[PDB]
C-alpha cells in the first residue's frame, strides 16, 4: 500500500514470470526433444 | 513417463554444455554477474559514489576501471533496482552504485549455483566429490570478503570494488587501517597459496622427468594412451630421489595427490576466518609488550614499530581522499610527515 | 536385545521402518509450503534492511515499557 | 608486561595435543607387535 | 572451403588491429593526461 | 540448438567493441 | 631483513618507492601462484575423486596403494570425463603427459617473470604511474583508482626511514 | 584400522550407543555453563551497576541469565540496584549450582546408555539389524519443540506463568524483567519490539506442534525416501548443520547490529550507535529541552545521568579491541569512577569550538577543533614550524559543564591540550587503573566476541554442510569407484 | 557438426560477413550519438564540474537519494 | 551389561601421520605463541 | 623468561623434523 | 602475590606424568586386543 510495498510485490510477480517464461519454455520443449526407449 | 521425468531427462542429455539441474541458477545468475561487469566497467561511472573515474568512457584503461561500492548514507541496503533508493529508475540506480549489489548477490549465488553443478556432475560420471568440497574454498573467500567484510563494517562502501586497482587499495587499505598482514589468519594462507604453489611445480615437474621410453621420438609428449593400465613415471625412482635430495618423500599417489588438494584449500580456509574477524574490527594491531616498552624507553626500536609508523601514513594521508563522505579536512601541519620528504 | 519397561512403550513408535507412501504423495503439498517459507525470509529481511516500509513500524530502538 | 595466561595456553597447548598424538602412535606400533606373534606380543 | 591458416591469420592480424588501436588511446583522447 | 549458446556471449561481445574502439578517439 | 615482520617492512616501503602492484610482473606472478593454487587443487582433487576400490571403508583410502605396483591406480577416463563436462570437452587434457607438465610451466614461469620485477625495479624501472591521467575539458585532475593508491603510496614514501632523509627526494 | 579422522563412526550402525554419546556432548556442555557462571561470581563486582556493569567485567554467559528473568543474587545484590531478601532457588548461583547438577547426571545416563548399548527397542522387528525410523524420530522430536516453543512464549514470556524478558528504553537508561504482550500486527516484525519476540514464539510454536502432528502420522514418499536418503543417517546430520549455521549468522547478526533480544544494558552498546552519533545526539536533545525551560547551562549538564554520557565514550565500542588482547574491558583503562563533564570549547574570538570526534577505524586521530560550519579553526600540529592552527595562536578557552569540573575554565595551553586530546574520545571520565592493572589499550564488549565466535563458527559449519552433506548422496562411492 | 568445419567454410562467412559490420558500427553509433552518456548517466567531459556546483558531487541520504540525484544532475 | 558390541574397530597411526601431526602443533604453537604473549 | 619459551618452541621443532628425516618409516616393495 | 612459574609447576607436574600412565595402559590393551585376533587386531 506504500511505494515500497507495492513496487515490492510487483517484484514478486516478475519474479513469478521470469521463473515462469522459463518454465513454460523448458516444459515445451522437454516433449518434443524425448529420448527414443 | 511423468512430467517430471521427461524435464529430468532432457537436462542431463549429452550436449555441449551440460545443463543439468543445476544449470538453472548457474547459467542465469552467472551471465548477469558477468556482463554485469563488463557493463559496470565501460560504463557506469563512480563520479557521485566515490568521487573517481572508474570506466572506460572516463579514460580509464583495464587497470584503473571498476564496479564501485556505493555510497556511505546508503548504508547496507540491497539496492534492488524497483527499491525505495532506485525507485524503478535505471539510470538512478547506475549512479547509486547499484551494479555493485547486483554484481555481488547475482555473482554469490552464481557460486552457489556452480558448486551445485560439480555435485551433480560427479553423482552422473560417478565420482567422489571432491571437486565440490576443494572449491568451497574460494567460496569462503567471496563470502567472508565481498559479502561478511562489509556487513561487519559501516556499509557497503567499505568492500572491494569489482576492479583491478580497486582491488589494489583494498590491499593498501587492509594494511593501514587493520594490520591484516601482522593476522595469523593471512600467515597461514600465504601458506597454502605459496605452498600449493609450490607442490604442483614440484609434482610437475617430478612426473615428467621420471617417464618411462614408451616410444623411439625426443617428444615425450607423443607417449600416452589415454586408457592405458601401465603407469607413466616410475614412482620408486621419484622416491628416490626426493628421500636423497630433500630426505623425505611421497611413496603414495593416492596420499601426495590428496595432499595437493589440502594445501590450497586449507589457506583459503583459515584466510577466511581472519577476514571475518576484521569486519567486527578484531584487529591484531598491537603487541602490547612491545608497545609498552617503547613508550617508556624512546631508544627501542625493532622493526615491528616501523610498521606501525608507516600505518600512519596510510591512516592519514589516504583517509581523506578515501572517504569523501565523512569530510575530513586535514591540514597541512597534522600529516605526519618524515625529516625533509 | 533386552526387553525393559520402558522398551516396551516405545515401541511402537519404532516399529515402523522404511514405510512409505507410494508415488509423489505430499511433495507438492510441500513445495507450496517451501515456497511460502521463501517469500517470508525475504519480506523480513528487507523490512530489517529498511528497504520495504511498512507504514508505523519503523525499525529503531523502541521505547518499550519499563 | 605478558599476560601469565599465555604460558598455560602454549605449552598446554603443545604438549596436551602432541602427547596425545604420541599414543596413537603407540598403540599402532602395540597391535602390531601384538598380532605378530613373537617376543613381544604377551 | 577455406584453408583454416588463412582464417587464423585474417582474425589474427584484426586483433592487433583491435590490441594497437588501444594502446594508441592510452597516448591520445581521454586518460591520456594530455 | 547451440545458436542460442554462443551469440549470448559474442552479440554482446562485439557490440561493446564497437563502443571501445569509439571511445579512442573520444577526446576532451 | 631476514624475519617476519621485516618482510612486511620490506613490502610496503618497496611499494612506495616503486609501485609494484601496477608493474606487470607481479601481475603475471599473481597469476602464477593463484593459478598455481588453482591447477594444485584441481589436479589433486580430481585423481582422489577417480580413485578405485582397493580398500574397505573401515581402513584408510591411502591403503589402496602398494607402494611400487604396476598398476594405476585412479581411472584416468573417468576424470577426463567429469572435468570434460563441468567446463566442456576440448578444454581437458587427455594427455597425462602434457597434463603434468603443463602444472610445472605455470608457477614456475610466473615467478621467473615475477624475480624480473623486482631485478627491473632494482634499477628504478617502476611500474605504471597513472597519477593525474584523467582530465575534464576543464583540464581539472579527475581522480582514479590510482589516484587513492598514490595516496597510500605518499603515506608510506614520507614515513619509512623517518630520520635518514635530508633532502627533498628518495633518491635511494 | 579406522583412521583417527574416523574413530567416531563406529557409532553409525549403533543407535543405544548413538544417544550415551550424544548424552556425553550434553554432560560437558551443561557443565560448562555451570562452570562458567560460576567462574563469572566470582569476577563480577555490584559495587556500581552505572558506571562498572557487568558487560565491561567481561560477563559472557551472564547477560543471558539476566535476559530471561534473572537479576538477584544469593548475596543479596541485584544487577537493577534494588535489595532483595530472598531470591529462592533460581538466582545466579541456583541456575549455575543447577547445570552442574544436572551435568552429573547426564553423565551418568550416559554410563547407562553405553553399557546397556543393546536394547530391543532400537532392533528392526522385520530384519533385526539397528534401525531408527527417522521420518517418526522427526515427528516426535518436532511435536516436543513446538511445545517447548508455544510453552516459552506464552507462559516465560507474557508473564502468564514466568517473569519476562528484561526490556528497556530507547536509551539504555531503564531497564526492568517485565511481562511482555505479544504484538501481532506487522509491528512484530520490528525486531526492536519486544512484543514480536512474544508473538513469534507463540505463533511458530503452533506451527511446531502442528508439523510434528502432520509429521508423525504422514509418511514420506517413495520418491523422496529415495532422493533425500531417509534410510541414512547421515541426511538427518547434512541437514541439521544447515540448520544451524543458518541459525548462526542470524544470531551473530542480531547480536551486531542490535535487537531487542540484545539489549544494551546488558551486552553493550553497537558500534551503529557510535557511528550515527546516537547518544550524542541524545546527550544534546536532552540539555535543548533544559536550557529552553530557563536553565543556565551548567545546570543543564547537570541533568544528564552519568550512564548517558557514559554510552557516549569510544571505548565502550565494540568495534575498538583487539583480537588478541584479552580480558574484560576494565583491563582497557581501569574501572570508571566519575564523569568529568563536558567540555566545551572557545576560542578568543568566543565561537564554539567542538572537537572532530575519531571513528571506529582510527587507532591515532589528529585532534582537530571544528566551528559550527566546518571550517579547521584549531587543531594540534605534527610539525610545529610553519603553524597556522596551532591553540596558542587561536587561543581556545576549554568551559567544563556538569561532572565534577562543574564550573572551571582553563585557558592556557599546556592544560587546553590535555583536555582536547581527552575530548575526541567521547566524553570525558576518571578511571581507576591501578585496580586491574590496566595498560592502556582499548578491548571488545561481549557483544564483540559473540560475533566473533558464532559467526567464525558458521563458516566452518558452512564445510560441514558441504563434506557431509555430499557424503550422504555419494554413500556407495567412498572406497573408491569401480573400474567398469 | 564440429566447430573447425563451420568456420572454415563459406555460407557461414556469406551470414557473418553482414551480421559482424551491422553490429560493430551500431557499437560504435550508440557512442558517438552520444546515447550511452544518457541511458547509464555517465558525466560527459564537459560536465564533471558546473558552474554552480564545484565540487565533487555526493549522495547524502538514504532514502531522498533518487531526489538528491535530480539536483546534481540538472545544472 | 549386555553383549559385546560388535561394532568394535581399531585406531591406526603410522609413523608417516606421527611427524605430520607433531610438526602441525609445533608450527601452529610457534605462530600463535607470540599473539597470546601478547 | 619471556624468549626462554620462544627458543623452546623453535629448538623443539628442530628436533622432530631430525627424526623424520633420518628414523623416517622407510617404504619397501613387497 | 603467587609466584607465577607454579602454575607450570603444577599443571605440568599433573598431565605430563599423568599422561604417560594412560599410555602404557593404552599400549597394554592393544597388545591383548592384538593378539586376541577378533575385530579389533587389524
Ligand atoms: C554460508 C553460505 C552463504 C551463501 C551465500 C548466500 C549469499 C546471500 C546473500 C545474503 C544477503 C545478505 C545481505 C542482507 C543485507 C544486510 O545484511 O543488511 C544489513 C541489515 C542490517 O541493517 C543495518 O542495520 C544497522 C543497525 O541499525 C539500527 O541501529 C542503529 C543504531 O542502533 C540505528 O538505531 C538504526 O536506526 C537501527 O536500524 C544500521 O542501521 C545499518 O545502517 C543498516 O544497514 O540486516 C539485514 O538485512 C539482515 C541481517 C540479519 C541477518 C544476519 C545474517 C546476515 C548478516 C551476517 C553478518 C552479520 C555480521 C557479522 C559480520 C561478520
Ligand atoms: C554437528 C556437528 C558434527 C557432527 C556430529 C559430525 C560428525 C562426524 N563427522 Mg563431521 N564435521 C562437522 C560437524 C560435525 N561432524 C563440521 C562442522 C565439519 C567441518 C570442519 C566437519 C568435517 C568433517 C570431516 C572432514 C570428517 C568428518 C567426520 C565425521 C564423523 C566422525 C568424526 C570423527 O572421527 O572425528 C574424530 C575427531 C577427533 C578424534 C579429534 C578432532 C580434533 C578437533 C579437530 C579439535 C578438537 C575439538 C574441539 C575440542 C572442539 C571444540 C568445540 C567446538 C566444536 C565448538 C562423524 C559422523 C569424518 C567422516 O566423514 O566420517 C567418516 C571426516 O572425515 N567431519
Ligand atoms: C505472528 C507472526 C510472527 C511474528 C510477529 C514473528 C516475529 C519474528 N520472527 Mg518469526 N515465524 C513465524 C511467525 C512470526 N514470527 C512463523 C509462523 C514461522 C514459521 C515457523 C516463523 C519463522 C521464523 C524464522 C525462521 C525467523 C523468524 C524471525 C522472526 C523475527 C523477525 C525480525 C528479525 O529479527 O528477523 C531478522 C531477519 C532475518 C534474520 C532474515 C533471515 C534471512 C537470512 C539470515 C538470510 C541469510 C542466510 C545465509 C545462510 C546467511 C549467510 C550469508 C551471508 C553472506 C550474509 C521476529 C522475532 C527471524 C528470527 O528469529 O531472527 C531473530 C528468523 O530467522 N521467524
Ligand atoms: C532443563 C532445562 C533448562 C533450562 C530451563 C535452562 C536454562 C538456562 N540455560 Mg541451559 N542448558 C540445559 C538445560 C536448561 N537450561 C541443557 C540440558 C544444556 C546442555 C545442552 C544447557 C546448556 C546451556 C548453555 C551452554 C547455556 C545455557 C544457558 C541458560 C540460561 C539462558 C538460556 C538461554 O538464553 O538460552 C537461549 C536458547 C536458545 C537461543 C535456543 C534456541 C533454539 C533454536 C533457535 C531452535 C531452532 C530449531 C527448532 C527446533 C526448529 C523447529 C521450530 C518449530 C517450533 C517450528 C538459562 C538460565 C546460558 C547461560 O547463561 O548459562 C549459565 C548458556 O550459555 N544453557
Ligand atoms: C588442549 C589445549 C588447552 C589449551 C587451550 C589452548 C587455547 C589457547 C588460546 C586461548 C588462550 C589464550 C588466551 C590468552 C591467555 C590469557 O591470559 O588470557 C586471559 C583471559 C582472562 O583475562 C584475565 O581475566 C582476569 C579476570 O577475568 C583478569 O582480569 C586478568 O587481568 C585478565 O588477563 O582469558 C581468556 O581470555 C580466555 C579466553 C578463552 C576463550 C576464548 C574466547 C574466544 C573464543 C572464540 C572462538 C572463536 C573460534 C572460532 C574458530 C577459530
Ligand atoms: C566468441 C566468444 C568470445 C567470448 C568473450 C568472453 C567475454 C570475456 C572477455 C573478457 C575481457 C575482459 C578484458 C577487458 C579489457 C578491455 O576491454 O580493455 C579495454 C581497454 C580500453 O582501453 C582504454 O580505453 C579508454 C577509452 O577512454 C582510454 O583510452 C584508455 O587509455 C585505454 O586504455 O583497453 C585497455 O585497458 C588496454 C589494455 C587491454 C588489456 C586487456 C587484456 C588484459 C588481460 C585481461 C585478459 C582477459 C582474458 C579474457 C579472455 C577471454
Ligand atoms: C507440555 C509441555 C510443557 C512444556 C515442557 C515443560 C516446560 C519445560 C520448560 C523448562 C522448564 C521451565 C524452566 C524451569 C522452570 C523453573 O525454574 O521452575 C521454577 C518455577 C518456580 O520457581 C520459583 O520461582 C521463584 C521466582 O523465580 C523463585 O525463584 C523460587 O525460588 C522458585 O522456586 O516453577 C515452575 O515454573 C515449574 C514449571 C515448569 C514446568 C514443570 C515441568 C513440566 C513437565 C510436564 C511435562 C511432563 C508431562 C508431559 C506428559 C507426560
Ligand atoms: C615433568 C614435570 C615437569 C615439571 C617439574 C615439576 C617440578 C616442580 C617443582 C619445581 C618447580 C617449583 C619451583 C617453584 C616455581 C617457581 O616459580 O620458581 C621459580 C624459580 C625461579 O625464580 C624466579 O627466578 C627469576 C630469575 O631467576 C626471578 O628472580 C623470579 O622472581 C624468581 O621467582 O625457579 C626455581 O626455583 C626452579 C628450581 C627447580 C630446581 C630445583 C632445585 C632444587 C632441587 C633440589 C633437588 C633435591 C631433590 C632431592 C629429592 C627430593
Ligand atoms: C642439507 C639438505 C638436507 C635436507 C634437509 C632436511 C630438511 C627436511 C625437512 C623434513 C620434513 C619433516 C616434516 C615431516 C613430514 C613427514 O615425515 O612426512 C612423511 C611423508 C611420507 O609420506 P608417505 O608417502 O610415507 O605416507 C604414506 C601414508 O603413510 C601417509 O600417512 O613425506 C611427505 O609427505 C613429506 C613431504 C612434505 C614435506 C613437508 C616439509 C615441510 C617443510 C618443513 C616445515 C617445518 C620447518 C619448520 C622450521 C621451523
Ligand atoms: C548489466 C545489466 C544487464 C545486462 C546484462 C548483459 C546482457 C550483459 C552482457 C554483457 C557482456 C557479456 C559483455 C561482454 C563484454 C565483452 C568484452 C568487451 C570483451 C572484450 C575482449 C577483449 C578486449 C579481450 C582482448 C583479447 C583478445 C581479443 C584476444 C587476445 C587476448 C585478449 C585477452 C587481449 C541487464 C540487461 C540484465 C539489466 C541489469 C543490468
Ligand atoms: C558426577 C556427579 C556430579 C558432579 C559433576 C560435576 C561437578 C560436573 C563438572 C563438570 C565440569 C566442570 C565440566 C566442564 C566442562 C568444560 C568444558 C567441556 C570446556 C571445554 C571447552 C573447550 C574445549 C573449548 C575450546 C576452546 C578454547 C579453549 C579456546 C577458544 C577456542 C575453543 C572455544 C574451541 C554431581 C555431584 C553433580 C552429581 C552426582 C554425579
Ligand atoms: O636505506 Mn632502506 O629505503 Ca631504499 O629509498 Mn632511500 O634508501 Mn633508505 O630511503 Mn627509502
Ligand atoms: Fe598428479
Amino acid at each position: 500500500m506504500t511505494a515500497s510495498l507495492s513496487n515490492f510485490i510487483a517484484s514478486l510477480i516478475a519474479g513469478g514470470v521470469v521463473v515462469g517464461v522459463i518454465a513454460i519454455a523448458l516444459i515445451v520443449i522437454s516433449k518434443s526433444d524425448r529420448i527414443l526407449r | 513417463r511423468g512430467l517430471f521425468d521427461l524435464v529430468d531427462d532432457w537436462l542431463k542429455k549429452d550436449r555441449f554444455v551440460f545443463v543439468g539441474w543445476s544449470g538453472l541458477l548457474l547459467f542465469p545468475t552467472a551471465y548477469l554477474a558477468a556482463g554485469g561487469w563488463m557493463t559496470g566497467t565501460t560504463f557506469v561511472t563512480s563520479w557521485y559514489t566515490h568521487g573517481l573515474a572508474s570506466s572506460y568512457l572516463e579514460g580509464c584503461n583495464f587497470l584503473t576501471a571498476a564496479v564501485s561500492t556505493p555510497a556511505n548514507s546508503v548504508g547496507h541496503s540491497l539496492l534492488l533496482l524497483w527499491g525505495p533508493e532506485a525507485q524503478g529508475d535505471f539510470t538512478r540506480w547506475c549512479q547509486i552504485g547499484g551494479l555493485w549489489t547486483f554484481v555481488a548477490l547475482h555473482g554469490a549465488f552464481g557460486l552457489i549455483g556452480f558448486c551445485l553443478r560439480q555435485f551433480e556432475i560427479a553423482r552422473l560420471v560417478g565420482i567422489r566429490p571432491y571437486n565440490a568440497i576443494a572449491f568451497s574454498g574460494p567460496i569462503a573467500v567471496f563470502v567472508s570478503v565481498f559479502l561478511l567484510y562489509p556487513l561487519g563494517q559501516a556499509s557497503w562502501f567499505f568492500a572491494p570494488s569489482f576492479g583491478v586497482a580497486a582491488i589494489f587499495r583494498f590491499l593498501l587499505f587492509l594494511q593501514g587501517f587493520h594490520n591484516w598482514t601482522l593476522n595469523p589468519f593471512h600467515m597461514m594462507g600465504v601458506a597454502g597459496i605459496l605452498g600449493g604453489a609450490l607442490l604442483c611445480a614440484i609434482h610437475g615437474a617430478t612426473v615428467e622427468n621420471t617417464l618411462f621410453e614408451d616410444g623411439d621420438a625426443a617428444n615425450t609428449f607423443r607417449a600416452f594412451t589415454p586408457t592405458q593400465s601401465e603407469e607413466t613415471y616410475s614412482m620408486v625412482t621419484a622416491n628416490r630421489f626426493w628421500s636423497q635430495i630433500f630426505g623425505v618423500a611421497f611413496s603414495n599417489k593416492r596420499w601426495l595427490h590428496f595432499f595437493m588438494l589440502f594445501v590450497p584449500v586449507t589457506g583459503l580456509w583459515t584466510s577466511s576466518i581472519g577476514i571475518v574477524g576484521l569486519a567486527l574490527n578484531l584487529r591484531a594491531y598491537d603487541f602490547v609488550s612491545q608497545e609498552l616498552r617503547a613508550a617508556e624507553d624512546p631508544e627501542f626500536e625493532t622493526f615491528y614499530t616501523k610498521n606501525h609508523l608507516l600505518d600512519e601514513g596510510i591512516r592519514a594521508w589516504m583517509a581523506a581522499q578515501d572517504q569523501p563522505h565523512e569530510n575530513f579536512v586535514f591540514p597541512e601541519e597534522v600529516l605526519p610527515r618524515g625529516n625533509a620528504l | 536385545a533386552l526387553r525393559t519397561r520402558l522398551g516396551e512403550i516405545l515401541r511402537p513408535l519404532n516399529a515402523e521402518y522404511g514405510k512409505v507412501a507410494p508415488g509423489w504423495g505430499t511433495t507438492p503439498i510441500m513445495g507450496i509450503v517451501m515456497l511460502a517459507f521463501l517469500i517470508f525470509l525475504v519480506i523480513i529481511l528487507q523490512i530489517y534492511n529498511s528497504s520495504l516500509i511498512i507504514e508505523n513500524v519503523d525499525v529503531d530502538w523502541a521505547n518499550g515499557i519499563v | 608486561e605478558v599476560q601469565f595466561g599465555a604460558y598455560l595456553a602454549v605449552l598446554l597447548g603443545t604438549f596436551l595435543p602432541a602427547l596425545f598424538l604420541v599414543n596413537l602412535f603407540i598403540q599402532t606400533e602395540a597391535r602390531k607387535a601384538g598380532k605378530a606373534g613373537g617376543q613381544d606380543s604377551d | 572451403r577455406i584453408p583454416l591458416w588463412l582464417v587464423g591469420l585474417v582474425g589474427g592480424l584484426a586483433v592487433i588491429t583491435m590490441l594497437s588501436l588501444f594502446f594508441y588511446g592510452s597516448y591520445s583522447g581521454l586518460g591520456s593526461s594530455l | 540448438f547451440r545458436w542460442l549458446a554462443i551469440h549470448g556471449l559474442a552479440i554482446p561481445t562485439v557490440f561493446f567493441l564497437g563502443g571501445i574502439t569509439a571511445m579512442q578517439f573520444i577526446q576532451r | 631483513p631476514l624475519g617476519i615482520s621485516g618482510t612486511f617492512n620490506f613490502m610496503l616501503v618497496f611499494q612506495a618507492e616503486h609501485n609494484i602492484l601496477m608493474h606487470p610482473f607481479h601481475m603475471a606472478g599473481v597469476a602464477g601462484v593463484f593459478g598455481g593454487s588453482l591447477f594444485s587443487a584441481m589436479h589433486g582433487s580430481l585423481v582422489t575423486s577417480s580413485l578405485i576400490r582397493e580398500t574397505t571403508e573401515n581402513e584408510s583410502t591411502n591403503y589402496g596403494y602398494k607402494f611400487g605396483q604396476e598398476e594405476e591406480t585412479y581411472n584416468i577416463v573417468a576424470a577426463h570425463g567429469y572435468f570434460g563436462r563441468l567446463i566442456f570437452q576440448y578444454a581437458s587434457f587427455n594427455n597425462s603427459r602434457a597434463l603434468h607438465f603443463f602444472l610445472a610451466l605455470w608457477p614456475v614461469v610466473g615467478i621467473w617473470i615475477t624475480s624480473m620485477g623486482i631485478s627491473t625495479m632494482a634499477f628504478n624501472l617502476n611500474g605504471f604511474n597513472f597519477n593525474q591521467s584523467v582530465v575534464d575539458s576543464q583540464g581539472r585532475v579527475i581522480n582514479t583508482w590510482a589516484d587513492i593508491l598514490n595516496r597510500a603510496n605518499l603515506g608510506i614514501e614520507v614515513m619509512h626511514e623517518r630520520n635518514a632523509h635530508n633532502f627533498p627526494l628518495d633518491l635511494a | 584400522a579406522l583412521p583417527w579422522y574416523r574413530v567416531h563412526t563406529v557409532v553409525l550402525n549403533d543407535p543405544g550407543r548413538l544417544i550415551a554419546v550424544h548424552l556425553m556432548h550434553t554432560a560437558l556442555v551443561a557443565g560448562w555453563a555451570g562452570s562458567m557462571a560460576l567462574y563469572e561470581l566470582a569476577v563480577f563486582d555490584p559495587s556500581d551497576p552505572v558506571l562498572n556493569p557487568m558487560w565491561r567485567q567481561g560477563m559472557f554467559v551472564m547477560p543471558f541469565m539476566t535476559r530471561l528473568g534473572i537479576t538477584d543474587s544469593w548475596g543479596g545484590w541485584s544487577i537493577t540496584g534494588e535489595s532483595v531478601s530472598n531470591p529462592g532457588i533460581w538466582s545466579f548461583e541456583g541456575v549455575a549450582l543447577s547445570h552442574i547438577i544436572l551435568s552429573g547426571m547426564c553423565f551418568l545416563a550416559a554410563i547407562w546408555h553405553w553399557v546397556y548399548w543393546d536394547l530391543e527397542l532400537f532392533r528392526d522387528p522385520r530384519t533385526g539389524e539397528p534401525a531408527l525410523d527417522l521420518p517418526k524420530i522427526f515427528g516426535i522430536h518436532l511435536f516436543l519443540s513446538g511445545l517447548l516453543c508455544f510453552g516459552f512464549g506464552a507462559f516465560h514470556v507474557t508473564g502468564l506463568f514466568g517473569p519476562g524478558i528484561w526490556v528497556s528504553d530507547a536509551y539504555g537508561i531503564t531497564g526492568k524483567v517485565q511481562p511482555v504482550a505479544p504484538a501481532w500486527g506487522a509491528d512484530g516484525f520490528n525486531p526492536f519490539n519486544p512484543g514480536g519476540i512474544a508473538a513469534h514464539h507463540i505463533a511458530a510454536g503452533i506451527f511446531g506442534i502442528f508439523a510434528g502432528i502432520f509429521h508423525l502420522t504422514v509418511r514420506p514418499p517413495q520418491r523422496l525416501y529415495r532422493a533425500l536418503r531417509m534410510g541414512n543417517i547421515e541426511t538427518v546430520l547434512s541437514s541439521s548443520i544447515s540448520a544451524v549455521f543458518f541459525a548462526a549468522f542470524v544470531t551473530s547478526g542480531t547480536m551486531w547490529y542490535g535487537a531487542a533480544a540484545t539489549p544494551i544494558e546488558l551486552f553493550g552498546p553497537t558500534r551503529y550507535q557510535w557511528d550515527s552519533g546516537y547518544f550524542q545526539q541524545e546527550i544534546e536533545r536532552q540539555v535543548e529541552t533544559s536550557v529552553s525551560e530557563g536553565l543556565s547551562e551548567s545546570q543543564a549538564w547537570s541533568r544528564i545521568p552519568d550512564k548517558l554520557a557514559f554510552y557516549d565514550y569510544i571505548g565502550n565500542n565494540p568495534a575498538k579491541g583487539g583480537l588478541f588482547r584479552a580480558g574484560p574491558m576494565n583491563k582497557g583503562d581501569g574501572i570508571a569512577e566519575a564523569w568529568l563533564g563536558h567540555p566545551i570549547f572557545r576560542d578568543k574570538e568566543g565561537r564554539e569550538l567542538t572537537v572532530r570526534r575519531m571513528p571506529a577505524f582510527f587507532e591515532t586521530f589528529p585532534v582537530i577543533l571544528v566551528d559550527k560550519d566546518g571550517i579547521i579553526r584549531a587543531d594540534i600540529p605534527f610539525r610545529r614550524a610553519e603553524s597556522k592552527y596551532s591553540i596558542e595562536q587561536v587561543g581556545v578557552t576549554v568551559d567544563f559543564y556538569g561532572g565534577k569540573l562543574n564550573g572551571q575554565t582553563f585557558k592556557d595551553a599546556p592544560t587546553v591540550k590535555k583536555f582536547a586530546r581527552k575530548a575526541q574520545l567521547g566524553e570525558v571520565f576518571e578511571f581507576d587503573r591501578t585496580s586491574l592493572e590496566s595498560d592502556g589499550v582499548f578491548r571488545s564488549s561481549p557483544r564483540g566476541w559473540y560475533t566473533y565466535g558464532h559467526a567464525n563458527f558458521a563458516l566452518l559449519f558452512f564445510f560441514g554442510h558441504l563434506w557431509h552433506g555430499g557424503r550422504t548422496i555419494f554413500r556407495d562411492v567412498f572406497t573408491g569407484i569401480g573400474a567398469e | 557438426r564440429p566447430f573447425s568445419d563451420i568456420i572454415t567454410s563459406v555460407r557461414y562467412w556469406i551470414i557473418h560477413s553482414i551480421t559482424i559490420p551491422s553490429l560493430f558500427v551500431s557499437g560504435w553509433l550508440f557512442i558517438s550519438t552520444g546515447l550511452a552518456y544518457d541511458v547509464f548517466g555517465t558525466p560527459r567531459p564537459n560536465e564533471y564540474f558546473t558552474q554552480d556546483r564545484q565540487q565533487v558531487p555526493l549522495v547524502n541520504d538514504r532514502f531522498s537519494a533518487k531526489q538528491e540525484l535530480e539536483d546534481l544532475t540538472k545544472g | 551389561m549386555t553383549g559385546p558390541n560388535p561394532n568394535k574397530q581399531a585406531v591406526e597411526l603410522n609413523r608417516t601421520s606421527l611427524y605430520w601431526g607433531l610438526l602441525l602443533i609445533f608450527v601452529l604453537a610457534v605462530l600463535f605463541s607470540s599473539y597470546f604473549f601478547n | 623468561m619471556e624468549a626462554l619459551v620462544y627458543t623452546f618452541l623453535l629448538i623443539g621443532t628442530l628436533m622432530v623434523i631430525f627424526f623424520a628425516v633420518f628414523f623416517r618409516e622407510t617404504p619397501r616393495i613387497l
